[PDB]
């Protein structure tokens, strides 16, 4: 796979980028995660709810 | 040389796990032993945070246990990890002694390395019991008056022993307050134990599937292993956090959530699974003193295998019979315990006193015998004459 | 259980025409399930050897013997390792499935016990 | 440093093992091999061999077991049914 | 046999038209096992961390 | 044991959190709430629940609020030291009917109502049997049965005698939603919502448990690529012996 050797050319990936990945993956993931989650479940959560009151 | 080596710490580190000589064919039924470091080490980092949380007196007890489930962040994930993660230090406890009956582990130069073993599954056995009791749920109570009167049955001073460990007339305040406080104590002495069987296990090194020497071919604990071992404790966190996250309950007993009642035992009354084999075991003696004394035999036993263990050869890999009885042993265990999870009913009473002899059987009669048999038959089977 | 032990039961039963042709299609029925021949050893290969009784038989074990007995131990882990066993040509026949180190393991275990014998020795007047 | 008893394990260079000649092994870097996909073709109906071995040393235990299991099961099952309640108070007490 | 005719590895061994093919496939293996555990790491230490702030029952306005 | 000892087993019901991907339905925990207040109240406490719980949950901090207030609470003393009540806060706990547990024995011929928090996970069956219980009051006990004054029939019920009679009727209670109170409704709303009182955590348990094992997984997969890698060389290691002379 030539699409590894542009970015980090035949060398392991170094702890520095690792760490820096991982930030970046806790942030998107999660996001990603709840949207899919909220979304499999519309129509059953307070958002919704609240929605059809008006108190 | 390598500072590895040359520090006074680090060697310590690169003798137990980076230069370790292991022998090339271990399998994956060696990786049971760092599942049970990280057991205890999962066991101890949820237990010390939730004790920040926790209140020992009989009137807190239940309820601060629901705070934790309700007001701490994250708390019920705590919980959920030490009630769980219990369960499966057991589940792994068990397949790494079968590991050891199967591969002849507690043979010698072994010998010493099985009985500190012995010592640890006892301790462990007491540790889940004191910190069952620390909820104070319905199973709590009755569980720490059934068990601390397992002592009742000692003649003369029996009684004695048991006042003097409830604090009083029954189970009460004084009674879980101790117990929070042994609960939290004995981890750190199975931890100390552990290095003992670690010691013991360096000097001659594990064995092997193969039941014989691995001196003519090792390979370092470092690498090899040390990715072996991730593999198995990564499957090993999946599967917890399923139950974690998914089915944090379906281990335990609704009783349990139910406030100690010193008056009413549940007709439900039902012990941990983990204890049923045992349960079972004293349920089988219609007598108070022998039922206790079989149930605590039933643990010493172990203690019998390298003696009575005839072979020539260590292990039950290339033993038919050996293998035979080894399952006829495993699915016995599985009975008692679906024994111990029955009424005293009549077809249960007596499956459960033909399993419990057959259980005793195993160590003292079927394994001399078959072994011996075994013998024989490796002998007679290639010499000509 | 001492050799000796094994040897003096199996003996009895291999000179009794009776229980020699009773057992031994037992016993070589019981060898074949075994397996150990499919990953190239032979029984005696597999004895336990952590204890001083193996340890003076395998080092009075002459070298040609010593060398082939490393190879077909080393032999067996690596196949053992791999989750196979040998090509079916390379297993060992029952004409070589021979008793090499039991020898060495009796006349040890003759030395041994006449020494406990000899330490214990009472005397009468 | 003190004295330390004998055993049967050294460390590298002293295994204790006996001494070996004849043997050469060979092996070649992990970087030089097809990476992980070759199992399969080759390493598929060779597999699953070591259980056609051990399958009988396992489940004739457990069907002895399970048959035991069941048929107490279903004879409490009967014992405490209206069926049953005649042969319940003979073998009860 | 002579030492010198070392056995067959073909079984083994890739047709090397692409040198660094097991190298970027286990480069990248080993870089993602690094970037989910300290992910996960991270997780599991503020999981940990947060069980000890202000607990939900205790934030009264008073 | 005998069945009547037993009681009935509870059959599965298809509850719309069940399923590892599902959360509650938080307009069946919102009405469960009313059935709670305007029938089971009575004679139920429900002790662990605190009203700020309800918040963004159910209902609104203003509907809440407005809840809590109209109960009273014992307050600090005066100046003067006599003691002095005070209306509902956030931060109060759901008050029960009785005092003790004596003036709620009288109350219920000597019976014992438990405290509903965790009567979900308090029983085997979960939601299956609260809701069974429930729904399972049959207008007459089976032919044979003699069930003690004060008792009443339930099959679902271990030993089929249970001290709480039938108290869900059709349209007992007018839903603020306007949705059809039949008693099978409103036991599917109240169990909804003491399932979320025994697990309040539930949602957003389930929604970490999703990153978790998906984390978790990818970490086994690869493991296993990273460690048959290193193994490689030790695997397809070969042997040759050539006997020395
Ligand atoms: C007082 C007149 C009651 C009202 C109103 C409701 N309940 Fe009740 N409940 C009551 C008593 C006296 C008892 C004791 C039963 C016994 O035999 O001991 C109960 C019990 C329950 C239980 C527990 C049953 C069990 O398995 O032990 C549940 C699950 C229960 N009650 C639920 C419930 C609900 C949800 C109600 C409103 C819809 C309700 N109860 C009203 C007395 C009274
Ligand atoms: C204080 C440190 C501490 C240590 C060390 C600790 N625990 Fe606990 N444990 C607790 C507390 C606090 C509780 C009560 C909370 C709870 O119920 O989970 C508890 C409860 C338990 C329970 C009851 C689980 C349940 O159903 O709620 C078990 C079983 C248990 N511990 C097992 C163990 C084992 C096994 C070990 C050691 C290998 C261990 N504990 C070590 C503090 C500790
Ligand atoms: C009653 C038996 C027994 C118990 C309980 C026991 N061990 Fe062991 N352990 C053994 C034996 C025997 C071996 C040697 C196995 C071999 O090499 O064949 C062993 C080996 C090990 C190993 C090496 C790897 C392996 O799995 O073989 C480790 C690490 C280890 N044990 C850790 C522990 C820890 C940690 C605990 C408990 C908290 C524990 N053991 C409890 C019997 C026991
Ligand atoms: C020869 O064969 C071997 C072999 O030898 C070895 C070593 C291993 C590898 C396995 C192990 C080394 C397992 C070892 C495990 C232990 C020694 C467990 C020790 C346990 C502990 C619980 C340590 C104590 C920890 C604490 C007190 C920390 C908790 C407290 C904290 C973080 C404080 C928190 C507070 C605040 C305010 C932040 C093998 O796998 C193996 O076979 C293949
Ligand atoms: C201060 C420290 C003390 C006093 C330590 C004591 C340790 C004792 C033993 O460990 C070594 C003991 C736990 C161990 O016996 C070998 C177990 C197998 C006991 C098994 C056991 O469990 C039960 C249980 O769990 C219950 O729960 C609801 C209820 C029970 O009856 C209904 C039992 C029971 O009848 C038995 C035998």
């Amino acid at each position: 796979s030539s699409l590894y050797k542009t970015f980090f050319k035949r060398n392991a990936v170094f702890v520095g980028t690792i760490f820096a990945g991982a930030f970046v993956f806790q942030t998107v993931f999660d996001t990603a995660i709840t949207s899919w989650y909220e979304n499999h479940n519309k129509g059953k959560l307070w958002k919704d709810v609240k929605a059809r009151i008006a108190a | 040389m390598a500072f590895r080596k040359s520090n006074v710490y680090l060697s310590l580190v690169n003798s137990y796990i980076i230069d370790s000589p292991q022998p090339s064919s271990i399998n994956y039924w060696w990786n049971m032993g760092s599942l049970l470091g990280l057991c205890l080490v999962i066991q101890i980092v949820t237990g010390i945070f939730m004790a920040m949380h926790y209140s020992s007196n009989i009137e807190l007890a239940f309820s601060s246990v629901e705070h934790i489930m309700r007001d701490v962040h994250n708390g019920y994930i705590l919980r959920y990890l030490h009630a769980n993660g219990a369960s499966f230090f057991f589940m792994v406890m068990f397949m790494h002694m079968a590991k050891g009956l199967y591969y002849g582990s507690y043979r010698s130069p072994r010998v010493t390395l099985w009985n500190v073993g012995v010592i640890i599954f006892t301790l462990t056995i007491a540790t889940a019991f004191l910190g069952y009791c620390c909820v104070y749920g319905q199973m709590s109570h009755w569980g720490a008056t059934v068990i601390t009167n397992l002592f009742s049955a000692i003649p003369f001073v029996g009684n004695d022993i048991v006042s003097w460990l409830w604090g009083g007339f029954s189970v009460s305040n004084p009674t879980i307050q101790r117990f929070f406080a042994l609960h939290y104590l004995v981890p750190f002495i199975i931890a100390a134990m552990v290095i003992m069987h670690l010691m013991a296990l360096h000097i001659h090194g594990s064995s092997n599937p193969l039941g014989i020497t691995g001196n003519l071919d090792r390979i370092p604990m470092h690498s090899y292993f040390i990715f072996k071992d991730l593999v198995t404790v990564f499957l090993f966190m999946l599967i917890l956090a399923l139950f974690v996250f998914y089915s944090p309950n379906t281990l335990g007993h609704p009783d349990n959530y139910i406030p100690g009642n010193p008056l009413v035992t549940p007709a439900s009354i039902v012990p941990e699974w983990y204890l049923l084999p045992f349960y079972a075991i004293l349920r089988s003696i219609p007598d108070k003193l022998l039922g206790v004394i079989t149930m605590f035999a039933a643990i010493l036993v172990l203690l019998v295998l390298p003696f009575t263990d005839r072979s020539v050869v260590r292990g039950n890999t290339f033993k038919v019979l050996s293998k035979f009885f080894f399952f006829i042993f495993v699915f016995n265990f599985v009975l008692l315990g679906q024994i111990g999870a029955c009424h005293v009913e009549v077809p249960y009473v007596l499956m459960g006193q033909i399993a419990t002899f057959i259980y005793f059987a195993y160590f003292l009669i079927i394994v001399p015998v078959i072994s011996t048999i075994e013998n024989v038959l490796f002998y007679i089977g290639r010499v000509n004459k | 259980q001492s050799f000796t032990s094994i040897a003096r039961i199996g003996d009895y039963i291999l000179k009794s025409p009776v229980l020699s042709k009773l057992c031994v299609p037992v016993a070589n029925q019981f060898i074949n399930l075994a397996g150990y021949k499919k990953l190239g050893l032979k029984f005696d290969d597999l004895i336990a050897e952590e204890n001083p009784i193996m340890q003076t038989a395998l080092r009075r074990l002459p070298e040609d013997e010593s060398y082939a007995r490393a190879y077909r131990i080393i032999r067996a882990h690596q196949t053992e390792l791999t989750h196979h066993l040998l090509p079916r040509n390379e297993w060992i026949k029952a004409q070589e499935d021979v008793p090499y180190l039991l020898p060495y393991i009796l006349e040890a275990e003759a030395a041994a016990k006449e020494k406990d014998e000899l330490d214990n020795i009472e005397v009468s007047k | 440093g003190p004295p330390s008893g004998k055993t049967y394990m050294g460390w590298w260079g002293h295994m204790g093992g006996p001494k070996q000649k004849g043997i050469t092994s060979y092996a070649v870097s992990p970087y030089a091999q097809k990476p992980l996909q070759g199992i399969f073709h080759n390493a598929v109906f060779n597999s699953f061999r070591r259980f056609k071995s051990q399958f009988l040393y396992v489940l004739i235990p457990a069907g002895i077991y399970w048959y035991w299991w069941k048929n107490g099961n279903e004879y409490n099952e009967f014992l405490y049914s209206k069926a049953g309640r005649e042969e319940l108070e003979r073998v009860n007490v | 046999k002579s030492t010198y005719r070392t056995p067959n590895f073909d079984d083994v061994l890739k047709e090397n038209n692409d040198a660094d093919k097991g190298r970027s496939y286990a480069y990248f293996m080993v870089g993602a096992m690094g970037l989910l555990s300290s992910a996960g790491a991270k997780s599991t230490v503020e999981t940990f961390i947060s069980s000890m702030t202000a607990t939900a029952d205790v934030l009264a306005m008073a | 044991m005998t069945a009547a000892e037993h009681g009935l087993h509870a059959p599965a019901y298809a509850w719309s959190h069940n399923g590892p991907f599902e959360t509650f339905d938080h307009a069946s925990i919102r009405r469960g709430y009313q059935v709670y207040r305007e029938v089971c109240a009575a004679c139920h406490s429900l002790d662990r629940v605190a009203w700020r719980t309800l918040v963004g949950v159910s209902h609104t901090n203003e509907e809440v609020r407005n809840m809590a207030e109209e109960f009273e609470y014992d307050d600090e003393p005066d100046e003067q030291g006599n003691p002095k009540k005070r209306p509902g806060k956030l931060s109060d706990y759901i008050p029960g009917p009785y005092p003790n547990e004596q003036a709620a024995r009288a109350a219920n011929q000597g019976a014992l109502p438990p405290d509903l928090s965790l009567i979900v996970k308090a029983r085997h069956g979960g939601c299956d049997y609260i809701f069974s219980l429930l729904t399972g009051y049959p207008d007459e006990p089976p032919a044979g049965v003699a069930l003690p004054p004060g008792s009443n029939y339930n099959p679902y019920f271990p030993g089929g005698s249970i001290a709480m009679a039938r108290v869900l009727f059709d349209d007992m209670v007018e839903y603020e939603d306007g949705t059809p109170a039949t008693t099978s409704q409103m036991a599917k709303d109240v169990t909804t919502f003491l399932n979320w009182c025994a697990e309040p955590e539930h949602d957003e348990r389930k929604r970490l448990g999703l990153k978790t094992v998906i984390i978790l997984s990818s970490l086994y997969l690869l493991s296993i690529w990273v460690k048959k890698f290193k193994w490689a060389g030790i695997k397809t290691r070969k042997f040759v012996f050539n006997p020395p002379k």
